[PDB]
């Protein structure tokens, strides 16, 4: 037969099904549309927490003696362990290093300024990729040799290069205009 | 005299430079940034790559500064226009001017692909949460037409 | 303050164009409806500032660096921007409460269903 | 030299955003006013 | 003949609002997924 | 009727196709929402930069010309490929 009460249960049952199958459609087809994937290392502190995943920097330069001189916790753990890794983890050029990732079968993670990582980011095969924000905050400068007369009108000429916007403008040209793939069956 | 040194896409030889002679065998941005401080100073250059090719360190036993740092302290070069990172090592030899590019060490990895959804992805769209959930409003109207 | 004022007082019609600190700063603070968008527009930076020709400019310039290198710096502006946010500090594509409220309503539905069955057969 | 780095940015206001009226809203509230005006207004037809 | 054709364009009914809301919905999801680039707007 | 067997099969198989379905409406969706989004133009200036995908003009006329004797950034990048190409990407006729 047919009860009032179980009809109406069953109405707000339904409804409720309703919503629930029209949000799962709906969650799907935003996870097929965008196809947003998580990061295999997201943060800095995720290659100090694991041994798996191998990192490693210049053999000379900035970066290796920012390592090197390092008072934090997480950064201080990074150069214990790239100190201490068998077998070497250090490389001699930049060139060197991209091709230890691309051949290394994501075994190998470079630690590598932002500017070449960027550049790199945009040469063929395109494999290789930038994540998260930088380790610190530095900067290129033009150098002079101490008591130099061209250490003044350098540092005006700088100033006077940035604020017109020459330096973005150059870098864009050097960088993301020429860049294989832009702009990020 | 311009010391600096060849770096992808700072310093690069271009493809003709057999055939070319001067700064015109030279292509990158440190170039046409070298062009643009030599017009606002109004000098004549000379572009020169490092000598051992590397970039500013003191050797701590003999206390000698290589690359083009040691080119600047030493007076092998009149001016260093490279990819060089503001440091206070290299601070205390020689001068650094305000920075022409902002940058930090980052991260490169390769780019992974998507692991199989298997079981547990087709659930995402209705969470864990919301299956545990369903069922107990499952079994809450299954319990209530009883 | 009076820019930001005028953002959340404007109603969403007013932009305020600052530099990224203050706004980064402000993207902290109660009532917490304002953000920064986008990139900055250029690269600059703050220094300490000397007479011409002072016998501590060298001195500080050099602690700069110093400070700056044994990252002293960013700790100090995590503790002045990030350690005290109000607005910042469980994210997810997901969350039940948009689907599970019709469980508190189909409660209702249980609870009123029973309740009419109750005064039918009294 | 820079103890802080910083550039030119954009302030703007973005709104909070907050159940069963939240599986309402795209009902629009207007089905309860619309599909059950509807409902009662067909089970009076085959009343 | 009467109560069956009213049932059946009720069905066709309640199937488009249902429909509608399952697309509109997808688009609030896939919007949720999207995010709000240039300075220059 | 109430039988329990068939009567969670029913269940369990109503469920499995609602989720199918669910997951072709949401594909279906995805796949037309990818459709008309803007094909690369001078993003295909940006695939000029792409290396995946050869592309030429005439080995003579005045299209190579165009790309030749061009000081703007995209076309004279994209000369700076087709010229140093391997394997030629140039062609006779049309
Ligand atoms: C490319 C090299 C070896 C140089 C360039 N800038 C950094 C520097 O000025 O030390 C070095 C890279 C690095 O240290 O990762
Ligand atoms: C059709 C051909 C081969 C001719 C016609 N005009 C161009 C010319 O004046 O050379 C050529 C086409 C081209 O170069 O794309």
């Amino acid at each position: 037969p047919r009860s009032l009460s179980a009809r109406i249960v069953a109405g707000v049952w339904w409804f409720f099904t309703l919503i629930i199958i029209s949000s799962y459609t709906a969650n799907l087809a935003a996870f097929l549309t965008v196809e947003r994937m998580v990061s295999p290392i997201e943060s800095a502190e995720d290659l100090s927490k694991q041994t798996e995943i191998a990192y490693g920097t210049l053999d000379s330069g900035s970066t290796k003696e920012f390592f090197r001189r390092s008072k934090i916790a997480v950064f201080d753990k990074m150069w214990t362990y790239m100190r201490s890794a068998e077998p070497s983890v250090f490389v001699r050029t930049t060139a060197e290093g991209v091709a230890r990732v691309r051949k290394s079968k994501g075994k190998y993670a470079y630690l590598l300024e932002s500017t070449m990582n960027e550049y790199i980011e945009q040469r063929k095969p395109c494999d290789t990729m930038k994540v998260g924000g930088n380790l610190d905050s530095k900067g290129y400068g033009i150098a002079t040799p101490k008591g130099s007369s061209l250490g003044t009108p350098v540092n005006l000429a700088v100033l006077k290069l940035s604020e017109q916007g020459v330096l973005d403008k150059l870098k864009n040209k050097w960088w993301y205009d020429k860049g294989e793939c832009g702009a990020k069956k | 005299v311009v010391t600096t040194i060849l770096e992808s896409p700072y310093v690069m030889m271009k493809k003709n430079h057999e055939m070319l002679e001067g700064n015109e065998r030279y292509e990158g941005y440190c170039v046409d940034l070298a062009a643009e401080i030599a017009k606002h100073c109004g000098f004549k250059y000379k572009l020169t790559i490092v000598g051992d090719g590397k970039y500013g360190a003191r050797d701590a036993d003999t206390k000698i500064w290589n690359g083009m740092v040691g080119e600047l302290v030493y007076g092998k070069a009149d001016i260093a226009i490279a990819p060089l990172t503001i440091t206070l090592v290299r601070e205390e030899v020689i001068d650094f001017s305000k920075p022409f590019m902002s940058l930090g060490i980052s991260i490169m990895i390769k780019k992974p692909q998507k692991s199989k959804p298997g079981v547990f992805s087709f659930l995402d769209p209705l969470a864990y949460e919301i299956w545990m959930a369903i069922v107990f409003a499952y079994i809450g109207v299954s319990v209530v037409l009883f | 303050a009076e820019g930001v004022a005028r953002v959340r007082k404007s109603k969403g019609k007013y932009a305020y164009l600052l530099e990224s600190t203050m706004n980064e700063y402000i993207e902290q603070r109660k009532p917490c409806d304002t953000m920064k968008v986008g990139g900055n527009l250029d690269s600059k930076g703050y220094g300490i500032a000397t007479p011409k020709g002072s016998s501590l400019g060298t001195p500080v310039n050099l602690a700069v660096l110093k400070l700056s290198e044994q990252g002293v710096l960013d700790k100090l502006k995590n503790k002045w921007w990030y350690d005290k946010g109000e607005c910042g500090a469980k994210t997810s594509a997901l969350s039940l409460s948009n689907v599970a409220g019709v469980f508190y309503i189909l409660v209702g539905g249980l609870g009123l269903a029973m309740l009419v069955a109750l005064i039918e057969f009294a």
